[PDB]
């Protein structure tokens, strides 16, 4: 539910729209996660390894 | 490129104007 269950209502959303939002967040365009999608997700895999 | 997209009609408000024009 990205930030949603910390205001109160855990509002579910897909992990990809959330991570494109966190984007946003940080100032990047979020057409750069989907774009990315992929690498992204593999080097936070890697990260977490 | 991008996963999950789907196919949907994106209004654009100059058209209906140089249409009717
Ligand atoms: C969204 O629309 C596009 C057309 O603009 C569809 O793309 C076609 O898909 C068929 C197979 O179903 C292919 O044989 C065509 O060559 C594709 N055309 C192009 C221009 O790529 C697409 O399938 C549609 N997506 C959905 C989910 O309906
Ligand atoms: C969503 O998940 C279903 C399986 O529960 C799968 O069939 C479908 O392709 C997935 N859609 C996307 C956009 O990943």
């Amino acid at each position: 539910s990205g930030w949603t269950f910390g205001a109160g209502a855990a509002l579910q959303i897909p992990f990809a729209m959330q991570m494109a939002y966190r984007f946003n967040g940080i100032g990047v365009t979020q057409n750069v996660l989907y774009e990315n999608q992929k690498l992204i997700a593999n080097q936070f895999n890697s990260a977490i390894g | 490129v991008v996963i999950g997209i789907v196919n949907n009609t994106v209004y654009d408000p100059l058209q209906p104007e140089l249409d009717s024009f």
